RNA sequence: UGGAGAGUUUGAUCCUGGCUCAGGGUGAACGCUGGCGGCGUGCCUAAGACAUGCAAGUCGUGCGGGCCGCGGGGUUUUACUCCGUGGUCAGCGGCGGACGGGUGAGUAACGCGUGGGUGACCUACCCGGAAGAGGGGGACAACCCGGGGAAACUCGGGCUAAUCCCCCAUGUGGACCCGCCCCUUGGGGUGUGUCCAAAGGGCUUUGCCCGCUUCCGGAUGGGCCCGCGUCCCAUCAGCUAGUUGGUGGGGUAAUGGCCCACCAAGGCGACGACGGGUAGCCGGUCUGAGAGGAUGGCCGGCCACAGGGGCACUGAGACACGGGCCCCACUCCUACGGGAGGCAGCAGUUAGGAAUCUUCCGCAAUGGGCGCAAGCCUGACGGAGCGACGCCGCUUGGAGGAAGAAGCCCUUCGGGGUGUAAACUCCUGAACCCGGGACGAAACCCCCGACGAGGGGACUGACGGUACCGGGGUAAUAGCGCCGGCCAACUCCGUGCCAGCAGCCGCGGUAAUACGGAGGGCGCGAGCGUUACCCGGAUUCACUGGGCGUAAAGGGCGUGUAGGCGGCCUGGGGCGUCCCAUGUGAAAGACCACGGCUCAACCGUGGGGGAGCGUGGGAUACGCUCAGGCUAGACG
């Protein structure tokens, strides 16, 4: 199936993660569908997590499955909140 | 590696005096106000009429011999500048003059570049509070180049900023005296700096 | 879209076949001088409607069989020997090169 | 020394001798059918042809004969059935032929 | 925002012309030397051969058991047996093993790049929607019994469960033949006839959860087809028998000559077929003013391969690296009958080679498989280790210090040089010694809410007592090449065409700035040189950007085929050409801006780009084409 997880992209003891829309056959740092957001864990920016919101929604809506990080990211940025 | 070794034989070698030891290069004791001549046995011999690769490689040496800063560190500025927008020249020497210990020495904290460069490298320079021991560090405009509170009580401080009363402070630099610090103002322009090198021929050194 | 081409049939000489010839001018890589190559493709024509000379188009088409992936779209204009002829004698130039 | 996914490999052989099974049956009675369409006998060969119809659609419920090969198979059977009772006529049984 | 030349044919000159050097680059190696850290990187040769460990499994919420143990029952005891439970072992069953990881052999090809087609197709798991799950029946393992074999293992008989297999029914629907309609290749709809569905389990137990079946669609992934592009050799010129096409079949998810029967004689080629050679291809990378040349290592995309060759099975998907069968070579076991194996997975061994690493730590992070979940697996990965292999940062001190110690080298014997260099004076405090001590990690889970949204709680760190912060605190590795010209740096002595140096010109045969040593100097510096290779200079294969009277170079001459090229005027078309809009041009890299590790290397974010190709529209000067006209070319 698609899903939505983290690709890691900086250096060693540097970790930078794409929030990324991609088969989940295909390696972690292989070539994903799209882009929806970045994450930075060690919070090094004021901007250390940024998600496109709709972009999410739709590939949601479509059936991708995101990981339980990928998840909680989202849910963190507001994509669940029906409020 | 730096170099480490005599300095005032390159007073003599360059042909122009040098301000290697701060002071000593000042007072009748350089061995440039004494000695002219370039070093060695064949010294005081008559010099033949140098090639304009001799003359571009020894420009290119005063000056970078002038800071105290590795030829890898140097080309690396170099091409850095040419690619930069703008002329190379200028902006390869305010390049050059935002180099950490360079401003240590500019603001009087030192009497020498290397001096400077042991006052870094021992982290008795703060840079906007934070505590720097990189010479290679570039300032930027707006930077507060401070002396560290736990080093302001050293003697060799006392002197130098007791000895820096009254004097004056390059266009581009502000300096108060009493809280032992500064400011970089600005990139400083070509007219800001006395240096007796013609960056033209670097550049054509650069160029071959 | 499915390529369409222009060419000339130069063999009638299949069942339910023809034999396209079609030409295409662009400039060289390097060189910038406009030069002319050309190929051949085999054609699909159910009703051996097309003869010798006609100038015709030719659509990209589900495969018919190996080597025979086009089929004739429509006749731009009727028999033209001219080229068929310019064809025949440059094929038949060949046996004259041969040791 | 090792690892005992050799399972899969036992459980292939069953399915195979599984697949083989259905399909040398379907196979068998869709001769049959035909033969009977040949030679004229209409009841039989269409009484014979729904449960040819009816063993590739069971077997197209599982992994043997699956997706629309299966109606490949129907479609050839069917059209060789009614082709061939053309040539006799009186399509009696009225199976799965449409009228 | 971009372009340097020089040495060398001569007695001297100009030209042609080759050679060589200064530059940059590397998966490098070798010599001398060698202090620290960060980030990268590391079998280019034998796609040679491999000991050993690990690397692919997981579900008791699909099912029945074996072994060992415990508890409670039917009994007065025994025998026997029923239920619960723990551990363990496989088995049947489902999903996964087709991903991930490795390598460059083979491939000059729809392999790849790029742009399209599929009205000729498939897609397990996932998402949305509609509907449904009624009844019956059966077998094989495990297990029990017997046999054969040295072993691998194998054969026969018997019992049994299921989400295992089968039958009938229900027909939301779908499949097929035929007919009609719309559409136009096999797309969609409709009618009759025929055919096709299902499986249960778990509970917080009559209500939900994990599922199951049929169908439509989405999404993702892929199969096939087509235009254009992709090295050298023409001392390879003709190639082709399934060959080219047709009909009808078989085959596949699907077109096809893919395969097969019958029929037609075709198909390809100097616009380079066929053949030989070499080689994965690309994003990119190196270089370059650019055009271009070279290259395809790390990372990313596609391909192919898994000792060599061939083949099918299972499956949504394989012609399957750690699945199966056969042949061949090799190694091992062997009761000589017969078997076992396949590092181009991680590490490691050996061989080859100038040369390329640890038989390491970890499930914490990211990702993947199974599972409701707890959780299990993961040599993917995250880290550490080794190697100046590269890039970057840093240290071996800072300041004062004689008309100038000694030693050493020159010397006009007056002196000069090594040189403020040193010893010394004062100061800081690399190393180290202590103390604190991480970010990376908040989800899965549990509770409230409604297993939703939302809120709350709890666990979890390999790196690692590492980074980092504070205190204390010692002056504490420098080497390598060069010094005739190109090319920056000169003297002494030794040697005597000897010993030797040398990238090119060249140096040495008695007083060598060229050999060797010394003093001194120049260049870089934890590196410096050498060799190899690539681009550069090289306008030296000249598109940008060259030439052919005498320097290499006009064919011995003609006729003429293909091809290349085409006088003047008008018109049509719009193929070349040009313009606008749009799609494509993945990411990384490259460029610019800001930001995170004290800087930098490294990294993040954002921005900007861009040739080419597809589509729609437009322009018609020129090239093209068609139609007409003219006479200056040509011919008569
Ligand atoms: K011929
Ligand atoms: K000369
Ligand atoms: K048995
Ligand atoms: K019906
Ligand atoms: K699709
Ligand atoms: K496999
Ligand atoms: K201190
Ligand atoms: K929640
Ligand atoms: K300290
Ligand atoms: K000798
Ligand atoms: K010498
Ligand atoms: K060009
Ligand atoms: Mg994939
Ligand atoms: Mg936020
Ligand atoms: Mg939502
Ligand atoms: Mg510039
Ligand atoms: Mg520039
Ligand atoms: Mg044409
Ligand atoms: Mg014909
Ligand atoms: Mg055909
Ligand atoms: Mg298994
Ligand atoms: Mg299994
Ligand atoms: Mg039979
Ligand atoms: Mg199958
Ligand atoms: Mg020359
Ligand atoms: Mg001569
Ligand atoms: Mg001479
Ligand atoms: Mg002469
Ligand atoms: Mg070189
Ligand atoms: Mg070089
Ligand atoms: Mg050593
Ligand atoms: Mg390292
Ligand atoms: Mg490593
Ligand atoms: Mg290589
Ligand atoms: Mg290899
Ligand atoms: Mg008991
Ligand atoms: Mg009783
Ligand atoms: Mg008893
Ligand atoms: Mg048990
Ligand atoms: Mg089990
Ligand atoms: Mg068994
Ligand atoms: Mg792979
Ligand atoms: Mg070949
Ligand atoms: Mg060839
Ligand atoms: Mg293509
Ligand atoms: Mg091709
Ligand atoms: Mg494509
Ligand atoms: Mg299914
Ligand atoms: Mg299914
Ligand atoms: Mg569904
Ligand atoms: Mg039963
Ligand atoms: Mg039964
Ligand atoms: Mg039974
Ligand atoms: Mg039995
Ligand atoms: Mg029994
Ligand atoms: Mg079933
Ligand atoms: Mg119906
Ligand atoms: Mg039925
Ligand atoms: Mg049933
Ligand atoms: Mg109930
Ligand atoms: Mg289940
Ligand atoms: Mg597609
Ligand atoms: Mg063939
Ligand atoms: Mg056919
Ligand atoms: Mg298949
Ligand atoms: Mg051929
Ligand atoms: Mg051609
Ligand atoms: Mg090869
Ligand atoms: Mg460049
Ligand atoms: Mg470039
Ligand atoms: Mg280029
Ligand atoms: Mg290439
Ligand atoms: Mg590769
Ligand atoms: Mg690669
Ligand atoms: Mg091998
Ligand atoms: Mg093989
Ligand atoms: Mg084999
Ligand atoms: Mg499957
Ligand atoms: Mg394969
Ligand atoms: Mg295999
Ligand atoms: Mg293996
Ligand atoms: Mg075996
Ligand atoms: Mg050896
Ligand atoms: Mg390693
Ligand atoms: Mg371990
Ligand atoms: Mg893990
Ligand atoms: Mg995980
Ligand atoms: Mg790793
Ligand atoms: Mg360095
Ligand atoms: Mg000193
Ligand atoms: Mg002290
Ligand atoms: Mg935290
Ligand atoms: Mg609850
Ligand atoms: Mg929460
Ligand atoms: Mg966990
Ligand atoms: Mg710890
Ligand atoms: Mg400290
Ligand atoms: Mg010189
Ligand atoms: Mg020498
Ligand atoms: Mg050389
Ligand atoms: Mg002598
Ligand atoms: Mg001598
Ligand atoms: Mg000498
Ligand atoms: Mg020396
Ligand atoms: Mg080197
Ligand atoms: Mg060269
Ligand atoms: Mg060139
Ligand atoms: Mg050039
Ligand atoms: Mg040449
Ligand atoms: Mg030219
Ligand atoms: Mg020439
Ligand atoms: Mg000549
Ligand atoms: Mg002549
Ligand atoms: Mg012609
Ligand atoms: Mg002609
Ligand atoms: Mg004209
Ligand atoms: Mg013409
Ligand atoms: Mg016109
Ligand atoms: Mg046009
Ligand atoms: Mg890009
Ligand atoms: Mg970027
Ligand atoms: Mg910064
Ligand atoms: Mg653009
Ligand atoms: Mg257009
Ligand atoms: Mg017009
Ligand atoms: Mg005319
Ligand atoms: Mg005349
Ligand atoms: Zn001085």
């Amino acid at each position: 199936m698609v899903k939505i997880r983290l690709a890691r992209f900086g250096s060693k003891h540097n970790p930078h993660y794409r929030i990324v829309v991609t088969d989940a056959r295909r390696k972690r740092d292989g070539k994903y569908i799209e882009k929806i957001g970045y994450y930075d864990p060690r919070k090094t920016t004021p901007d250390w997590l940024k998600v496109d919101v709709e972009r999410a929604r739709y590939w949601l809506s479509v059936g991708a499955q995101p990981t339980d990080t990928a998840r909680r990211l989202l849910r963190q940025a507001g994509v669940f909140r029906q409020e | 590696g730096r170099y480490i070794g005599p300095v005032c034989r390159l007073c003599r070698r360059e042909g122009v005096k040098l301000y290697l030891k701060g002071e000593r290069c000042y007072s009748p004791k350089c061995a440039m106000e004494r000695r002219p001549y370039p070093p060695g046995q064949h010294g005081q011999k008559r010099a033949r009429r140098p090639s304009d690769y001799a003359v571009r490689l020894r420009e290119k040496q005063k000056l970078r011999r002038i800071y105290g800063i590795s030829e890898r560190q140097f080309r690396n500025l170099f091409e850095e500048a040419s690619k930069k927008k703008g002329v190379t020249g200028s902006v390869f020497l305010g390049l050059l003059e935002s180099r950490l210990d360079n401003v240590v020495y500019r603001l009087g904290f030192a009497v020498s570049r290397r001096q400077a460069r042991q006052l870094v490298r021992h982290g008795h320079i703060t840079v906007n509070g934070r505590r720097v021991d990189l010479p290679s560090y570039r300032v930027r405009p707006g930077d507060e180049i401070a002396v560290a509170e736990k080093s302001r009580n050293l003697e060799l401080i006392r002197q130098n900023l007791e000895a820096m009363k009254g004097r004056k402070v390059g266009p581009w630099l502000s300096l108060d005296v009493e809280g032992m610090k500064g400011k970089f103002l600005r990139l400083p322009d070509r007219e800001d700096l006395a240096l007796p090198v013609n960056e033209q021929l670097v550049i054509e050194f650069y160029s071959r | 879209p499915k390529k369409v081409l222009t060419g000339v049939v130069v063999s009638d000489k299949m069942q339910k076949t023809v034999t396209v010839l079609v030409e295409r001018q662009f400039p060289h890589p390097l060189y910038g001088k406009v030069i002319k190559r050309s190929k051949k493709y085999l054609a699909h024509d159910p009703e051996e409607k097309y003869k010798l000379g006609d100038v015709v188009e030719i659509i990209e088409s589900r495969p018919i069989s190996k080597r025979k992936r086009f089929r004739v779209l429509r006749l731009v204009e009727s028999g033209r020997m001219d080229l068929v002829e310019k064809y025949l004698i440059r094929r038949q130039n060949y046996e004259s090169l041969s040791k | 020394r090792n690892l005992s996914a050799l399972k899969r490999h036992r459980q292939s052989l069953k399915r195979r001798l599984r697949n083989k099974a259905k399909k040398s049956a379907i196979k068998t009675l869709s001769k049959k059918a035909i033969q009977l369409a040949q030679e004229g006998k209409a009841e039989e060969a269409l009484k014979i042809m729904r449960k040819a119809e009816s063993l590739i659609d069971k077997a197209a419920k599982g992994s043997t004969l699956h997706k629309n090969a299966a109606a490949r198979r129907k479609s050839r059977l069917m059209r060789k059935v009614r082709q061939l009772l053309e040539a006799a006529g009186a399509p009696l049984i009225g199976g799965g032929l449409s009228a």
